């Protein structure tokens, strides 16, 4: 669907001066930051240098989070990106430093290449042997393509595969000899005439020719976590989805760090650096902060990109004010970029853009009058406004929207400039910090 | 680690270590029946219950190592360890397809005993011929090796 | 064997009883005194359009605020949403004091009553074979193989409905589930078509009488068909998806079967799972097969919802598939719950303020409180005079407006139990003094309950 | 073969064959051998 | 091949005099805390220590934590080096006293000498043989077996225990499997289908091995590096043996416990019984605490009793605070953070700030460090921002800087990249003016107080 | 109807020469002793003996942690 960033289709910067562009790729009207950003990008994709700290700093509604989304289209699903909000790490399972912990490494990608063996034909018989209450079972499958024929055997595991898939004589599938899945491909007959409970008629496919015993590369990308989690429990698997992870100790992951750096030295893995984005950081209390800036010191770090809201306010935990919420022993490491309210003139190549995203045509008129609109209460109210007068022009029957209906939907909708004023009015029937009166 | 027991000289201390920290009917609901009771259940006249109606030991989610930790090295970081052994893969595996037979020579017996290795992981036929080989079996061997096309590296 | 009671099937009046809808035009224009609501013109509007938001699906993250004070109808016009979607799109009310809990962090409740929101409608088909069985006759192969005793081809088994019996021919791979199972002459099965195993319900009730004491569950006969073709449409929440790939339900294990037999503990969901769930649900909407439908998550008293959870808010709101969120928050200039720093307005910090479309609310005029009321009154089957009328509206101007609707039930009672059946002035001025309001609990509380005494209050 | 039951199908049809020694157990009454 | 924050430092760069000569392998100047640290390294090699206190003060930017790579890269690979932060004690299963008895058991090391007993065969004839069963619900059980092994080079027909059995069962150990029982658990992993039951023509993907040379009853030593709290951990949750605690024991989910005084004393007999049998080598080590100042009250009056053992680990305490509040008791401020009581059982070195030419010569090691060379104008750039800002703001001007200056086609770094780079990319003071200057009122563009 | 095993006894001591068994004598008194005892019951370890069970069959209890 439509979310509030579907419009972005990267940064949008060239890739040879990464010079900004005025308008190109949705994030339209801003130079300084996406050009930061861009130079931010390369040094990722660089994968070189290790444990910085980007913080992107102003007011709100001002695109932050715009140019996050920018650099993960940008990176594409190669490079692992965790959208971390910063209200997540304050469990009540786990310590709030390991939920730190594992948030730096989900982001450093592991990937590895390993090889499997697929087959490929026609079957022509299965021979099953079954006990009688409980027992091992025996299998002898006859499979065939254009050129060989061959009698394999089966174990219990690959029965209860064939059970599962009901893989009858007369059938194209390919079994993946190390993973163990069976895959129908289709028929190379029809449907018996003989049984009734047998099935649906599948794809018609001919015989496959070449050879049975084929290979295959495969590539497999796990991030740190999930090594962390599957070399942790001896047999509680499939804990690193229902997050029932309860503490994983140090002498694990300093087992780990060695072997990856060792599967890394070998040739079998490479190690992928990512990008941990934390939303709003200023959430986070002295205790986060006294962690996230000691893990920034090894080679197994990520590089973290991080927004923020607030002018001078107090640091959580504690009971004194620093600028943006954060520790001035923490501000000297980091690295910030200011982003600026806009003007009014790149407000309607927004709303331009976010109205031609969500299907809305509209006339000149009403776009100058919803910029006016915009200019006094931010683009959050005025994409809003967008999509309630599309479906007020669709309510009373009209092609496009006008300015009728964007009055309308001004004089339905408050923006919070006048809800504020909505409550400085009516003080007497809204409950404050003390009693309130009924008429 | 063992859990820790107690040291307690009486009779009745062994035999309750004996059925709290074993306690064969837990041993017996978790692996399952024996083979007895499977043949008394299964020639019956009637059909019959089993009190372990299957192993109720669950399934190990990884297939490689399960329930232990003993592990061993893997032909995997052998092939790699030597730069040439890395290089002969590639063309033995090119060699097979072609339908090619090998001799396969080498200054070092040791070395012919590591590739012996090697050889039966990527299950390949081979003979050996060395100065440990017996003359007949020498006859032998070669004879094998030009009869029966089978063996694919000497 | 459970007697049926033949009594009146009425329901019970709730404080929203009354409310039907939002009584609209074919315009968007609202109408005063239709379907249960009184006045609240822009109100109605407003929610009318959310409406049409919700039921054409372009809305994928909004939000919307209902202001005003207490008692003026933020909740009747929930209640009205939810009763103008219908029934076949989610609708899930939670409060602000339900995300806390003790298994799982606060922002995490807030998520899985995000995936109760949505909906996930599937269209697929059944085919089985059902009924009771009546005969399993094997038949003898062509050729049989040498070295083995009976060599069977093809196994025939007799199902007979409540509607029509047939004959069946089956590949003789049924025989180990009819050893496994214990299948006889007399139980019903049902045979599916992709595998193709049989399982038994239970013995059949025609042969209920052979025997006297060996009993178990004597189950009818399928009174349907017997080769049901049919198609079946499947709502599942993806709040449903996330706990049965979490949590799995049926395993066949010691610690399974201990998982189910302790306590069902919420666990927090790694984003992971989400992700693969997002990414697989919308390939199958691409191939044709499932609907998303998004609903309504209507968080009540939003202003019990502190700081730490607006911020998990913004990032579930960016999220390619969320329902709308309806907030209802009736303070003005409030102290935020988390940060004890910043008055903000509504209880909302000023960074959410600015997603959501503020809808407001306006208290109610001095000669509607009485068309509210006469509504309530027939609603509840109250009958009474106008004067008693007018005497509730001045009750209701002059006191609260949730006072004057309790007044119709002590009313009724002292009336039908002095002798009347509509009530009069005298029985509402006999209830005023039985019942009282705040004001004059409060007239009490400070005037007689001087100090701290014998006979006085404990401040 | 002592207790266990072959499956075998084929392009023309599929049939299960019993050893002997199972027909006259409790394995049978399926099969139509029975005690 | 990443360079952290942290590469250059290759240690403490001493004399054979125990003198520290400035600029040397990494470090520029800091002479009295560099001499110190090489005291501390030489105590720590002496093993006449059972808990000594070392604080490492001075202000943020001045490389406390780079003296302590210098000592953990000066130890060697043999020694054992713990290092924590003060936040990441506060843990939800356990008390944090019993994190911190965890981190100084996890920095003492022991080196063990092991004599494995192997049964390294292949499986030629498995034959069940039970007992008597009476009545009694659960029916048969297997009591004894009759597995054949059969290794190169002579056989052997061997009986099991019960339990040895189900260690087999829980393996799937068929007939040709070859297997390795290990007779100190129990345990006994199958290793593949021996190779005279080989065929191409296979689907299990299983791994062929050829049999097992030498005799089939081996006897194996090798050499463990084994912590105490790798051993406290092992005899609190027990995983090893063919027993029900030590199987249903590795199914549930592991949970950090509260390992008691009576293990931590009983591990320790044991231990000093394996030293004097001549097998194991004691070998201590350094719990290294950063930011110990996040550590409240109730942290240092444990440290007190867990220093006063015979057998503790040097402590290294870091902080970056000058007169401060405790966390725990808010009604105390003394130096540091540390309590004043505390205080008088550390070392305490100080650290100085640098000056206008160590700048320049950290500024020009980190540079061909990360592997961006750049000209002498720019050196004095950067310098004169580190003089001006901060020491760890300058130093990462360089990373930028190389990137646009590979985009102007460049290869070393002029005055224009970071002239450039000084404007794309800003500190913390210049941040915080230009809040403080526009965010003058809260509204439309304006930022939440 | 409670039952303990005491030991093997000493007539039977030297059957074998190095069994492992507790060789205690035969009880020189009654073998029927009829005794009385008044005992005390908290309502409490009522409440609790009928919630869970309690010390005879609970040997899941050895795991220790859920
Ligand atoms: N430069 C821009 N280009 C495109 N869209 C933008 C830009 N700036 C803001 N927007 C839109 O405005 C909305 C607010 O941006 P966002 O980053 O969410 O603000 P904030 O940083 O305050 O959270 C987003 O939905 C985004 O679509
Ligand atoms: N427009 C209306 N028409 C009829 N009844 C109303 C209307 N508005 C409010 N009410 C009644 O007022 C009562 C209290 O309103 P309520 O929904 O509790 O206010 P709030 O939403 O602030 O909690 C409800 O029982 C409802 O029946
Ligand atoms: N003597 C030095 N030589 C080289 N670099 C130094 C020196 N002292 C400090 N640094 C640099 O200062 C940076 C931060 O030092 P660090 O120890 O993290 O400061 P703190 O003492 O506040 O923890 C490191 O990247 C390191 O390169």
């Amino acid at each position: 669907l439509i979310a509030a960033h579907s419009h972005i289709r990267g940064l949008g910067v060239d890739a040879d001066t990464l010079e900004p562009r005025p308008s190109s790729q949705g994030l339209v009207g801003q130079e300084k930051a996406r050009k930061a950003a861009a130079v931010v990008l390369e040094m990722i994709k660089q994968g070189k240098i290790a444990g910085r700290a980007v913080l992107i700093a102003g007011p709100p509604s001002t695109g932050k989070t715009a140019i996050a989304m920018g650099m993960a289209q940008s990176l594409g699903q190669d490079v692992p990106f965790t959208t971390l909000a910063a209200s997540e790490i304050f469990s009540l399972e786990m310590s709030k430093t390991e939920a730190l912990t594992q948030a730096f490494r989900k982001s450093i990608g592991v990937r590895i290449k390993e090889e499997s063996e697929i087959m490929e034909g026609e079957v022509v018989e299965i021979q099953i042997d079954r006990s009688v209450t409980g027992g091992a079972k025996q299998g002898k499958l006859t499979i065939k393509t254009t050129d060989m024929e061959a009698i394999y055997d089966m174990g219990s595991k690959m029965i209860d595969a064939m059970t599962k898939e009901r893989v009858m004589a007369g059938d194209i599938i390919s079994i993946d000899k190390s993973s163990g899945k069976i895959t129908k491909l289709g028929r190379s007959y029809a449907r018996s005439r003989d049984y009734d409970a047998m099935g649906v008629d599948t794809k018609f496919l001919q015989c496959p020719e070449g050879e049975l015993q084929k290979r295959k590369e495969v590539v497999h990308t796990v991030s740190l976590h999930e090594i962390d989690v599957i070399n942790s429990r001896t047999q509680g698997f499939l804990a690193l989805f229902s997050g029932d992870t309860g503490e994983i100790r140090s002498e694990i992951r300093d087992q780990i760090n060695t072997k990856v750096a060792e599967w890394k030295e070998e040739g079998k893995a490479e190690i992928v650096p990512g990008v941990l984005f934390i939303d709003e950081v200023h959430m986070l209390d002295i205790e986060c902060f006294s962690y996230i800036n000691r893990a920034l010191e090894s080679d197994l770090a990520p590089i973290v990109i991080m927004a923020s809201n607030r002018g001078v306010s107090r640091i959580r935990g504690t009971d004194y004010k620093s600028p943006h919420g954060l520790p001035l022993d923490f501000l000297d490491r980091v690295v910030i970029i200011n982003t600026h309210p806009y003007t009014p003139d790149e407000l309607r190549q927004i709303l331009s853009i976010r109205a031609q995203e969500e299907e809305v045509d509209l006339t000149p008129d009403a776009l100058a009058l919803l910029t006016k609109i915009g200019q006094e209460a931010g683009l959050r109210y005025a994409s809003n406004l967008i999509t309630t007068s599309q479906l007020i022009a669709a309510k009373r029957r009209a092609k496009q929207v006008g300015v009728e209906d964007v009055q309308r939907s001004f004089k339905l909708f408050y923006d919070p400039a006048r809800s504020v004023r909505f409550v400085q009015e009516s003080e007497k029937r809204l409950i404050g910090n003390d009693g309130v009166v009924d008429f | 680690a063992p859990p820790i027991e107690v040291v307690c000289d009486s009779r009745s201390a062994v035999i309750e270590r004996e059925n709290i920290m074993f306690h064969p009917a837990m041993r017996k609901a978790l692996f399952g029946p024996t083979p007895s009771e499977i043949k008394e259940a299964s020639f019956g006249p009637r059909p019959v219950t089993l009190y372990p109606p299957r192993a109720l030991l669950p399934a190990p989610d990884h297939d490689k190592q399960r329930f232990t930790n003993i592990t061993v090295p893997s032909m995997a970081r052998f092939v790699t360890d030597s730069g040439k052994l890395a290089k002969l893969d590639e063309l033995l595996r090119e060699l097979k397809e072609g339908g090619h037979r090998v001799l396969l020579y080498f200054q070092m017996t040791r070395m012919i005993d590591l590739m012996e290795e090697y050889l039966t992981y990527r299950n390949y036929k081979y003979c050996r011929l060395d100065g440990s080989t017996k003359l007949e079996d020498r006859r032998d061997t070669v004879a094998d090796f030009q009869t029966r096309p089978e063996i694919f590296i000497f | 064997i459970s007697e049926v009671r033949g009594n009146t099937r009425d329901h019970r009046t709730a404080a929203h009883t009354h409310i039907k809808g939002l009584g609209l035009n074919s315009s968007g224009i609202a109408e005063k005194q239709a379907a249960g609501f009184v006045g609240q013109c822009a109100a109605r509007e407003a929610c009318g359009v959310v409406v049409d938001l919700i039921k054409a699906h372009k809305m994928a993250g909004r939000g919307v605020l209902l202001a005003g004070g207490p008692g003026t109808g933020k909740t009747a016009l929930a209640l009205a949403i939810s009763q103008e979607l219908g029934t076949k799109i989610p609708f899930c009310p939670i409060t602000g004091s339900e995300i806390y809990s003790t298994e799982v962090k606060k922002t995490e409740v807030l998520m899985e009553n995000f995936r109760r929101a949505i909906g996930l409608r599937v269209r697929e088909t059944k085919d089985v074979y059902e009924g009771e069985v009546t005969e399993m006759t094997p038949e003898e192969a062509e050729n049989p193989l040498g070295g083995y005793g009976k060599t069977i081809s093809t196994l025939l088994i007799g199902l007979k409905s409540a509607r029509g019996q047939k004959k069946l021919r089956l590949d003789p791979s049924i025989y180990e589930a009819i050893q496994k199972e214990r299948v006889q002459v007399g139980d019903v099965i049902y045979i599916e078509t992709n595998t193709g195993a049989c399982k038994r319900v239970g013995r059949s009730d025609a042969y209920a009488t052979e025997f006297d004491l060996e009993a178990e569950e004597y189950v009818p006969i399928p009174k349907g068909e017997v080769h049901k073709k049919k198609e079946i449409v499947q709502d599942v929440t993806l709040h449903d998806l996330d706990v049965a790939n979490a949590r799995p339900q049926g395993g066949q294990d010691i610690i399974s079967m201990m998982g189910q037999l302790m306590k069902p503990k919420m666990t927090e969901i790694t984003d992971k799972l989400r992700m693969e769930i997002n990414k697989v649900v919308q390939k199958y909407i691409n191939q044709g097969v499932a609907e998303l439908i998004p609903g309504v998550l209507f968080i009540d008293e939003a202003h019990m919802l502190d700081i730490e959870c607006f911020t998990y808010l913004n990032k579930a709101l960016e999220s390619p598939i969320a329902p709308i969120v309806v907030l209802a928050s009736n303070r003005g200039i409030a102290t935020i719950r988390g940060a004890d720093d910043l008055k903000a307005a509504h209880g909302i910090p000023p960074d959410f303020l600015q997603r959501l479309l503020i809808i407001p609310t306006h208290p109610y005029e001095p000669d509607e409180i009485r068309r509210i009321v006469r509504i309530r009154a027939q609603t509840e089957g109250v009958q009474l005079t106008d004067a008693a009328v007018d005497r509730v509206a001045e009750h209701g101007v002059r006191i609260s407006l949730r006072y004057c609707l309790q007044l119709l039930a002590p009313a009724s009672i002292l009336a039908r139990v002095n002798g009347r059946t509509q009530v009069d002035v005298q029985d509402i001025a006999e209830a005023e003094e039985l019942f009282l309001d705040a004001r004059r609990s409060a007239n009490i509380l400070t005037s007689t309950g001087e100090s701290g005494g014998l006979h006085g209050f404990i401040s | 073969d002592p207790m266990m039951i072959r499956w075998v199908n084929n392009k023309m049809g599929s049939v299960v064959a019993v050893p002997e020694e199972l027909l006259g157990t409790h394995a049978g009454v399926v099969f139509g051998a029975g005690p």
